[PDB]
C-alpha cells in the first residue's frame, strides 16, 4: 500500500542510519550542556522569539518526522516528570552509548548483546557509586538546608535572577515541607500551582500557602477583605459546580417584557428565587460564594447587603486547588451544600502587587496544607518564564535530596568515577562482556569531555587530569569547572547532585539506548 | 525536517554569520547616520509612491522588514535603550555592531566558544565605566541654588498628599536626605520607620541606620566597635519536620539527643564565628539559649529576626555582604559600625547603628495616627525622592568630542596590560571597538579617520591629554577650550546597553531560521 | 600610491543614482527658454499631452526613481516661492551633480562636497545682491513694466494694458510693508464665461463663486449683512439607510408635512436669534442642501440665502472673511459671523455673480478676489495663468526688493568672480569653488543652444562684454545674439535667481547624502 514515497531499511542501512540520525540531533544540545552552555534563538510557529539554554524547551518545540529522533522526544516527556534535570545530560549520554554501539556493530557484535552489555555495565556502575557516595543529614541539619539554599542558586546562577536569588531559595524550602511528607517522600507537581505575570520585579514574588484565584470581587461595593464574623471557626467558603440562576424549564424559555408592569414581576420573581438558594449558603455559614459560572446583576445586590462577597467564572481545575488547601469538598448541586463540605481558611484579602493594576487576591491558611501555589514576578516576560522553570527544577532536586540522603558530587567528578570503576571491572570480567564494558566506560567520558568543551578547555587533557587526581593521590570527587570558580575539587566548593537523581538519569539513558537498538526496522507511509 | 511551516535550524557557522555579517549589515545601515554630519538613507515600499527619507536610526531599523532572525533580536535589544532612556539609540546600535565586528575577528581567529570572550568584555566594560567616573565632571555647581530649587519642588510634590499639613518640615527632611548622601541616591540607603501615636510634623531625621525588635535577652544593650557578620541558620529547634521519617530508638530521649548532636556539629560553625574576630552576629531565624550562651562566653552578640531585605540595606551602608554559608574562616567581606544602641520610640523596641564604615545614609522616622497615614507617607516620599534625585544623575556630564571614547580605550588597554592568558585578545578587541567610534565620526564628517585617530590615540596615550575630535577645522583640538561635553548618563547607558547587546548575541551558538511572513 | 580601497561600494550605488538624476536634467535641458524644444509624454491612461513647461513635464513624467523625484519637489518649491524658473533650477542641479562626479573621482567625500555648496550658495547670493538694482514698491511705474513683459509671452498682448495695473494694484494693497512672503492664494482669480478682456473688477473685499436662490423668495440682495459659513445642510431627515415615504391617508400627509416644516423652522429660528443675514451652505449633491420649504421660511425671516457653495472655497472663505466653520446649528452663533455693508448680485453679462465689500474685521485682512471675464473658454484660462505668473514676479519683489537683468547675465559674472575669489581659499574647498563657478554656466550655455545660436561662440561673448560692463548684456532671442536685456525689456527678479541657487544647493545635498537604499515596508 502506497509504495511511492515509502522508505524501508532493515538489517543493513538501518543500523548505520539510526546512529547518525540521533547523533545529528544530539549534537544540537551538546554545546548547551551545563550552566556555561550557550543559548539558542527559538521561534514558535506563531512567530514568537524566545531565547533559552534549557534542553527540555528546545526538544519540546521540535516537531520532526525523523523516526529515531522521536524516541528522544518520548523520553524527554518522562524526564521532566521524574527528574527534570536529565534533559540535556541523558540525551548526550544516550547518544554516547549509540556511538559506541556503532563501533561494535562494525566489529560484528550482535545488537541485543550491546543492549545487554550496557544493562549489565549500568548495574555495576550503580554499586560503585553506592559505595563512594556521601551522606548529608549525617553531617549536620543546617548544612542540609545550606544545600537547599544553594541548590536553586546553581540553577539561577546563569540568569539575572541571581541577584535576588536568596528570596527564591527560601521559597523552595518552605514549599516542599508543606506538600511532601517524610513518609512517601514525593513532591507532586500537580499540588504545586505555578503562576506568574509580567511586570514588577523578581523580589516581589511571594509564597502563598493556598490557591490565589485572581478575581475582581464582582460588584465593586463588596468589601476587599473577609472577616472571621464574630468568633466563627476559620473562614468558610462555598464550592459550587452549578450556576446561580433562576429556575427555568428545558422547553420554552422566551421571556418577553412588554412594559414596566411585566418588568417588576420578573424582577421580583427572580429575586425571590435568589432568596431560596442563598439560604443554603446561610444555613451552611459560608462567608464567600465561589461559583463556576457568572452572576446576574440582581444576584450581586442581595449578596452585597448580606456581606457575602461574590466570586464568579472559576475554572474546573481552579476549584480543585481550593478544596485541597482548605480541606473542602466539591459540592455538585445546591441541595447537597453542607457546612462539612465548606473549605476552611484563615482569611481572604486583596493584596496590591507593585504598580500592577490587576490587584489580585490571596487566600491564606496558617496551617500545613496538601498543596501550595508558587507566585513569580519579573521585569520581563522571559524572566518570568525562566524563573518558573528554574523553580520547578529546584523543587525536584529537593524532592530527591529528602528521598535519598546519599548524594554524589557532580560537575564531571561522577562520570569520571563511573568510567574508572567500569574500566577496572572490564578486565575482571572476561569474554564478550569485556568489550561491552570498555565501550560503556568510553561513552561515560562524553559528559565530562562535553563539559570540558563547554567550559573552554581541552576535553582530552582535562579528562586525563581528573583521572590522575582520583588515582595517584586518592579516590575522591574532583570535577571539571562548568562555571568560573576558585579552583577544582568540587567537594571543597560543595557542588552536590542527588544520587537517586543521577541514578535515574543513567537508567533512562540505557533504557532508551536499548529501545533504539531493539528497533532495526523503520516503515513510514506517504503524506496525503 | 524539524519545527514546522518553513522553520529549520541554520548551520552552525552560518548562525555566526547571520549573527555577525547579517547583524553588521543591518548595523551598517544606521552606522553612516551617526552624528549631525552623518549620511541619509531612502526607504522605499512596494507601491513605491509611499516612500520617505529620514536620518532617524530608530525609524530606519524598525521600518525595514528583516528576514534575518538574528536581526530581529537586534531590534528587540534596541528597544531597551528606547524604554530606559529613549535617546542615543542609534549610537547604541552602532557600538553594538562594532562589538560584533571585533567579536567576529576574535572568533574566526580562534573558533572557540564565545562565552569566555563574554567574560573578557565584562572585565573590560568595568574598566571602561571606571574611566568615565574619573573624568566625570558636573554642571551641578551652585548646589546652594539647587538646594533652594529642591526644597520648592519637594513642596509641590507634597500637594494633594496627606503630608501637605506641614510643607517646610517634610521638604527639609527630603533636602537633607539627598544632598547629604554624596553618593548613590537609591532608596536602599534611606530607611523608613513607621510608628503610631504621634504627629506627622513631629518626625525627625537620624543619620544612623535604625532597626526595630531589639536583639537578645541577656545580651548587653550597647556594643562598642562592632563587627557585623551576615548568616542564615536555625539554631533553635532544628529538624523542623520530623513527621513521616521512620524512627527506631530505645527511648524518646534519643530523638532529642540526635538534635543535640545535629546542633553539636553547629558548634564548629559557632567556633568559626569567633574566628572572624567579630563581636556581633546577625541571624534571620531565632537562636536557642544554649548556642546563645556560647556566644556570650566567646564575646558574640546575637541579632535575631532581621529578615533579608533589611539586612541587604545594612550590608551596603556598612560595606559588607550577605552569605548564608561558611566556606572557610577569615575569608569574607565584613561590615562594621562604631556604636550600637538599643532605644525605644513609639512604645516599640528599636536598634540604633552609628559610625558605619564609610557610611553615607539617613533614616526617616515618621509618626502617624494610623496605618493609612504611615503607608501613604512612605509611598509619596519615595516619589519625591526619585524626582529630586533624577536631576542629580542627569546634567552631570563628561568631556566629550571623542575624548572619553579614547580615554576608555587606553583604560581598557590598561586592563589589557595585566590580564589572563586567553583573555588578552578579548579585552584588547574591546578597546578596538571603542577606537572605531571616532573612526566612524570622521568618515561620516568627510575627513580622514586614519590620520585623525592615529594622532588622537598617540596624543591621548601618554599624559597631558585633553584633546578630542574637532570636526570644524578637521584636526585634533582641545575640547575644554571649545566647550564640548556630553552627559555621563548617556555614556553609562550606551556602554551598558552595548555590553548587554553583546551578551544576548554571543550566548547564542546556533540560530534557527525565523518563520517567513 | 596606496590609499583606502573601499571594498564595499556605497558610493558607486550613489553614482548610479547621480547618472539617473542627470539623465532627467538632460531631458529638461532641451525645454529651457521660450525657444526650448517640446517634449511628448504619453500617460498610462492613454492621454497625449505636449508642452515645454518643466513644471508640467516633471509632474506628468511619473518618475519612479526616488532620487530623481526630488527634482519634482524642487520644481514645486520653485513655483511656490518664486513662481518662475522651474526649468533652470533642475538644469543647475544636474550641473552640480556632474561637477560632483569629478570631485568623487579625486577622492573627496560627499560631506565636504555638500558643505562647500552651502558656502558657495551663500556667497553667490551675496554677490548677486551687489549687482542687483534696488527697486521699491512705492514706484508704480516699475511694477507695471515688470508685469507687462510677463504678459507679452502670451496670446493676449495689446489687451494687457488694463491687465498690468490689475496685478500691481492688487498686490500694493496686500503688501503693506516688511511683509516678507505674501501668499498668492489670498488672491483668487475668478473665471466666468462671457464679457470681454477689457471688463474687469478688482473688488478688493471678496468675491464668491456662486449665484443666488432662483426659487421663490430669493432676496438676491441684502444690506448690512453678516456672512457665516455653514458646512451643514438644512434638509428634512434623510438617514443614510433605506427610507421611504408612503402616505395612505390624509392624516399621514399632514403628519409628514408637520414634522418636516417644524424641523426646518426650528433650524430657521435659531439662525434669526443669532442675527444672521447671509448664509453660505456647503454644496452636497448626495442629499438636499436647502429644502424649498426652508427657502420659503428663510425668506419670511428676511435672511439672505446662498447655497451650493463649492467645497474648494470653504477653506478660502474661512480665511479671508475671518469667519469660522460651523458644523452644527447648535454651535452656530453670531461670534462666527462677518460684517458686510452691502451684499448684492451683479451680472455683467449672464454671470450673475455675488460680490461683498467692507468686511471690516481686525483679524481678517484685505484678501482680494479678482474676477476674470472673456468670451471663449480658452481666453479666461490662458489669462488666468498669465496673470498668475505676473503675480509671481511681483511676489518676488515684495519678499525681496530689487531686480536683475535676465538672459544669463548674472550667471556669467558670478562665475568669473568666484573663479577669482577661489584663490582666497585653500585646500579641498578651493577646487570646489572653481567647479561651482563652471557649474553656473550651464544655464546661459543651454539658452544659447536652445535658441539656435552657436554654443561656444555666444558664451565667450558674454565673458568678453561683462568684463567692462556690469549686468548690461545678456542673451536675447529677439535680437538673435548678445545684446542689452534692460533695453529689450527683459527683467528677471532677484528672488528667482536667489531661490534657484538656494534650492539647488539643498537638492544636491539631499541627493549626495543618500549612500544606499533598501526596501522598507
Amino acid at each position: 500500500k502506497d509504495q511511492g514515497n515509502k522508505k524501508r531499511q532493515h538489517g543493513l542501512e538501518a543500523k548505520k542510519s539510526h546512529i547518525l540520525a540521533a547523533r545529528s540531533v544530539a549534537s544540537i544540545i551538546k554545546t548547551s550542556l551545563g550552566p556555561r552552555g550557550l543559548d539558542k534563538i527559538l521561534i514558535s510557529p506563531d512567530g514568537e522569539i524566545t531565547i533559552t539554554n534549557d534542553g527540555a524547551t528546545i526538544l519540546s518545540q521540535m516537531e520532526l518526522d525523523n523516526e529515531i529522533a522521536k524516541l528522544l522526544v518520548q523520553l524527554s516527556k518522562s524526564q521532566d516528570d521524574e527528574i527534570g534535570d536529565g534533559t540535556t545530560g541523558v540525551v548526550v549520554l544516550a547518544s554516547a552509548l549509540l556511538d559506541q554501539a556503532l563501533e561494535l556493530i562494525q566489529k560484528g557484535i550482535h545488537p541485543i548483546k550491546i543492549a545487554n552489555g550496557f544493562d549489565e555495565a549500568a548495574k555495576l556502575a550503580i554499586s560503585k557509586l553506592e559505595e563512594t557516595c556521601d551522606d548529608i543529614s549525617a553531617s549536620n541539619d543546617e548544612l542540609f538546608r545550606d544545600f537547599l539554599l544553594r541548590a536553586a542558586k546553581t540553577s539561577l546562577g546563569s540568569k539575572i535572577v541571581s541577584k535576588d536569588h536568596d528570596r527564591f531559595a527560601e521559597m523552595a524550602v518552605e514549599a516542599v515541607i508543606n506538600v511532601m511528607d517524610k513518609d512517601r517522600k514525593d513532591v507532586d507537581f500537580d499540588l504545586i500551582k505555578m503562576q506568574g505575570r509580567v511586570g514588577g520585579s523578581i523580589s516581589d514574588s511571594k509564597l502563598i500557602n493556598g490557591v490565589i484565584l485572581d478575581k475582581d470581587f464582582s460588584h465593586p461595593q463588596m468589601p476587599k477583605c473577609v472577616l472571621p464574623k464574630e468568633g466563627s471557626d476559620g473562614v468558610k467558603l462555598a464550592i459550587l459546580t452549578c450556576p446561580f440562576e433562576p429556575p427555568k424549564p428545558k422547553t420554552k424559555h422566551k421571556l418577553d417584557i412588554s412594559s414596566v408592569e411585566e418588568y417588576q414581576k420578573l424582577q421580583t420573581y427572580e429575586q425571590d428565587k435568589f432568596k431560596e438558594m442563598i439560604d443554603d449558603v446561610k444555613k451552611a455559614g459560608a462567608d464567600v460564594v465561589i461559583c463556576q459560572w457568572g452572576f446576574d446583576d440582581e444576584a450581586n445586590h442581595l449578596l452585597l447587603q448580606n456581606d457575602l462577597p461574590a466570586v464568579r467564572w472559576v475554572g474546573g481545575q481552579e476549584l480543585e486547588h481550593i478544596a485541597i488547601s482548605t480541606n473542602g469538598r466539591i459540592v455538585p448541586r445546591f441541595q447537597d451544600l453542607s457546612k462539612d463540605k465548606l473549605g476552611t481558611c484563615s482569611r481572604i484579602y486583596e493584596q496590591e502587587f507593585g504598580t500592577t493594576k490587576d490587584r489580585m487576591l490571596i487566600i491564606e491558611q496558617s496551617k500545613e496544607t496538601k498543596t501550595v501555589t508558587c507566585f513569580v514576578r519579573g521585569s520581563n516576560k522571559m524572566i518570568v518564564d525562566e524563573a518558573e522553570r528554574a523553580l520547578h527544577d529546584s523543587l525536584c532536586v529537593v524532592r530527591n535530596l529528602v528521598k535519598d540522603s546519599r548524594v554524589v558530587y557532580g560537575g564531571g567528578a561522577a562520570e569520571v568515577t563511573m568510567s574508572l570503576a567500569v574500566s577496572e571491572e572490564a578486565d575482571k570480567q572476561r569474554g564478550i562482556d569485556q568489550y561491552a564494558f570498555r565501550g560503556f566506560a568510553q561513552a561515560l567520558d562524553t559528559i565530562p569531555m562535553t563539559l570540558a568543551e563547554n567550559s573552554g578547555l581541552d576535553p582530552i587533557g582535562t579528562l586525563s587530569t581528573l583521572k590522575s587526581k582520583q588515582l595517584k593521590e586518592k579516590i575522591s570527587n574532583i570535577g571539571v569547572d562548568c562555571l568560573g570558580y576558585g579552583s577544582n575539587d568540587m567537594k571543597e566548593l560543595f557542588v552536590v547532585d542527588p544520587f537517586i537523581g543521577k541514578k535515574q538519569q543513567i537508567l533512562l539513558a540505557t533504557q532508551l539506548c536499548r529501545m533504539i537498538l531493539k528497533i532495526d526496522n523503520v516503515i513510514i507511509s506517504g503524506k496525503d | 525536517q524539524i519545527f514546522g511551516d518553513q522553520v529549520t535550524e541554520e548551520r552552525a557557522e552560518n548562525a555566526r554569520l547571520s549573527a555577525f555579517v547579517g547583524a553588521i549589515a543591518v548595523g551598517d545601515l544606521v552606522k553612516s547616520t551617526l552624528g549631525p554630519k552623518g549620511m541619509d538613507k531612502l526607504l522605499q515600499s512596494a507601491s513605491s509612491n509611499t516612500c520617505m527619507v529620514t536620518n532617524d536610526g530608530a525609524t530606519i531599523l524598525k521600518s525595514i522588514p528583516l528576514d534575518n532572525p538574528a536581526a530581529k533580536v537586534l531590534v528587540n535589544i534596541s528597544k531597551v535603550q528606547d524604554d530606559e532612556v529613549g535617546d542615543g539609540t542609534t549610537s547604541v546600535t552602532v557600538l553594538s555592531a562594532e562589538l560584533l565586528r571585533e567579536a567576529e575577528k576574535l572568533i574566526d581567529q580562534s573558533k572557540i566558544h564565545p562565552q569566555t570572550i563574554i567574560e573578557g568584555y565584562r572585565l573590560a566594560s568595568a574598566a571602561a565605566l571606571d574611566a568615565l567616573t574619573k573624568a566625570a565632571v558636573d554642571n551641578s555647581h551652585d548646589k546652594t541654588m539647587f538646594r533652594e530649587d529642591l526644597i520648592h519642588i519637594a513642596k509641590t510634590t507634597l500637594s494633594s498628599k496627606i503630608l501637605s499639613q506641614d510643607k517646610d518640615h517634610f521638604a527639609e527632611l527630603a533636602t537633607n536626605a539627598i544632598l547629604r548622601l554624596k553618593g548613590s541616591t537609591n532608596l536602599e540607603h534611606i530607611q523608613i520607620i513607621k510608628i503610631l501615636g504621634g504627629k506627622l510634623s513631629d518626625s525627625f531625621l537620624d543619620e544612623g541606620f535604625i532597626l526595630a525588635k531589639k536583639f537578645g535577652n541577656n545580651q548587653p544593650k550597647r556594643i562598642e566597635n562592632a563587627k557585623i557578620l551576615i548568616a542564615n541558620t536555625t539554631l533553635d529547634t532544628d529538624k523542623v519536620k520530623i513527621f513521616g521519617t521512620k524512627f527506631k530508638v530505645d527511648s524518646t530521649a534519643k530523638l532529642a539527643q540526635l538534635e543535640k548532636a545535629e546542633r553539636e556539629k553547629m558548634k564548629n560553625k559557632i567556633a568559626k564565628i569567633s574566628k572572624f574576630g567579630i563581636n556581633t552576629f546577625i541571624n534571620r531565624q531565632l537562636i536557642y539559649d544554649y548556642p546563645e550562651q556560647l556566644f556570650t562566653d566567646l564575646g558574640i552578640n546575637s541579632i535575631e529576626h532581621a529578615d533579608f531585605e533589611g539586612v541587604e540595606r545594612l550590608a551596603l551602608v556598612t560595606g559588607g555582604e550577605v552569605v548564608s554559608t561558611f566556606d572557610e574562616p577569615s575569608k569574607c567581606k565584613l561590615g562594621e559600625c562604631d556604636v550600637i544602641e538599643e532605644i525605644m520610640l513609639g512604645e516599640q523596641p528599636f536598634l540604633k547603628f552609628s559610625g558605619c564604615k564609610a557610611g553615607e545614609a539617613c533614616t526617616i522616622v515618621l509618626r502617624g495616627a494610623t496605618d493609612q497615614t504611615l503607608d501613604e507617607a512612605e509611598r509619596s516620599l519615595h516619589d519625591a525622592l526619585s524626582v529630586l534625585s533624577q536631576t542629580t544623575k542627569e546634567t552631570r556630564t563628561v568631556l566629550g568630542g571623542g575624548c572619553a571614547e579614547m580615554v576608555m580605550s587606553k583604560a581598557v588597554d590598561t586592563e589589557a596590560q595585566n590580564i589572563d592568558g586567553k583573555k588578552s585578545l578579548a579585552v584588547e578587541a574591546f578597546a578596538r571597538a571603542l577606537r572605531q567610534l571616532p573612526t566612524i565620526l570622521a568618515d561620516n564628517a568627510g575627513f580622514d579617520s586614519s590620520e585623525l585617530v592615529s594622532k588622537l590615540r598617540s596624543s591621548i596615550y601618554n599624559g597631558i591629554s585633553t584633546s578630542g575630535l574637532d570636526l570644524n577645522n578637521g584636526t585634533i583640538a582641545d575640547m575644554r577650550q571649545l566647550g564640548i561635553v556630553e552627559s555621563y548618563k548617556l555614556k553609562r547607558a550606551v556602554v551598558s546597553s552595548a555590553s548587554e547587546a553583546a551578551e544576548v548575541l554571543l550566548r547564542v551558538d546556533n540560530i534557527i531560521r525565523a518563520r517567513p511572513r | 600610491n596606496a590609499t583606502f580601497k573601499n571594498k564595499e561600494k556605497p558610493q558607486e550605488v550613489r553614482k548610479a543614482n547621480i547618472i539617473a538624476a542627470r539623465s532627467v536634467a538632460d531631458a529638461i535641458r532641451t525645454s529651457l527658454g521660450p525657444k526650448g524644444m517640446d517634449k511628448m509624454i504619453k500617460t498610462s491612461r492613454g492621454e497625449i499631452i505636449i508642452s515645454n513647461d518643466g513644471h508640467t513635464i516633471l509632474k506628468q513624467m511619473a518618475i519612479l526613481h526616488p532620487v530623481a523625484r526630488m527634482l519634482v519637489e524642487v520644481s514645486a518649491a520653485q513655483d511656490s516661492e518664486a513662481g518662475d524658473g522651474t526649468t533652470s533650477v533642475v538644469i543647475l542641479t544636474g550641473a552640480l551633480l556632474g561637477a560632483a562626479e569629478r570631485l568623487l573621482n579625486k577622492g573627496i567625500h560627499p560631506t565636504i562636497i555638500a558643505d562647500s555648496f552651502q558656502s558657495a550658495a551663500k556667497r553667490s547670493v551675496d554677490i548677486l545682491l551687489e549687482m542687483c538694482h534696488k527697486v521699491s514698491l512705492s514706484d508704480r511705474e516699475q511694477l507695471v513694466r515688470a508685469a507687462s513683459t510677463s504678459l507679452s509671452s502670451k496670446i493676449v498682448s495689446q489687451y494687457s494694458s488694463f491687465l498690468a495695473p490689475l496685478a500691481v494694484d492688487s498686490v500694493l494693497k496686500i503688501s503693506d510693508e516688511n511683509s516678507k512672503n505674501v501668499d498668492l492664494n489670498d488672491i483668487r482669480l475668478v473665471k466666468k464665461v462671457g464679457g470681454t478682456i477689457d471688463d474687469t473688477e478688482m473688488i478688493d473685499g471678496v468675491v464668491l463663486t456662486q449665484t443666488a436662490i432662483k426659487s421663490a423668495g430669493g432676496p438676491t440682495r441684502k444690506e448690512k449683512a453678516k456672512i457665516g459659513l455653514i458646512q451643514f445642510q438644512i434638509s428634512p431627515p434623510k438617514p443614510d439607510t433605506e427610507n421611504n415615504i408612503i402616505v395612505n391617508d390624509y392624516r399621514q400627509m399632514d403628519k409628514i408635512l408637520k414634522e418636516e416644516r417644524a424641523y426646518l423652522l426650528n433650524i430657521c429660528k435659531k439662525i434669526k436669534k443669532a442675527k444672521c443675514n447671509v448664509l453660505l451652505i456647503q454644496k452636497s449633491i448626495l442629499r438636499d442642501a436647502v429644502n424649498d420649504l426652508a427657502l420659503h421660511f428663510l425668506s419670511k425671516l428676511n435672511i439672505m440665502v446662498v447655497k451650493d457653495i463649492e467645497r474648494e472655497e470653504i477653506e478660502f472663505l474661512s480665511k479671508g472673511l475671518g469667519c469660522k466653520p460651523i458644523a452644527d446649528i447648535e454651535l452656530f452663533t453670531e461670534d462666527r459671523l462677518g460684517s458686510a455693508d452691502l451684499v448684492e448680485e451683479i451680472d455683467s453679462d449672464g454671470s450673475k455673480i455675488v460680490r461683498v465689500t467692507g468686511i471690516r474685521n481686525n483679524n481678517a485682512r484685505p484678501t482680494v478676489s479678482v474676477v476674470i471675464r472673456g468670451a471663449n473658454n480658452m481666453i479666461i484660462d490662458e489669462t488666468e495663468r498669465s496673470l498668475h505668473d505676473a503675480l509671481c514676479v511681483i511676489r518676488c519683489l515684495v519678499k525681496e526688493r530689487g531686480l536683475i537683468a535676465g538672459g544669463g547675465a548674472p550667471e556669467i559674472e558670478i562665475s568669473r568672480r568666484l573663479s577669482k575669489e577661489a584663490r582666497s581659499m585653500e585646500g579641498v574647498q578651493a577646487f570646489i569653488w572653481q567647479e561651482f563657478a563652471s557649474a553656473l554656466e550651464v544655464i546661459p550655455t543651454t539658452l544659447a543652444e536652445n535658441a539656435g545660436l552657436n554654443s561656444i561662440k555666444v558664451v565667450t561673448e558674454l565673458r568678453s562684454k561683462h568684463e567692462n560692463g556690469e549686468l548690461n548684456d545678456g542673451i536675447s532671442v529677439r535680437r538673435s545674439g548678445t545684446t542689452n536685456t534692460y533695453e529689450e525689456h527683459i527683467l528677471q527678479p532677484v528672488l528667482v535667481s536667489t531661490s534657484a541657487i538656494t534650492l539647488a544647493s539643498e537638492c544636491v545635498k539631499s541627493i549626495l547624502r543618500i549612500d544606499d537604499i533598501a526596501f522598507s515596508r
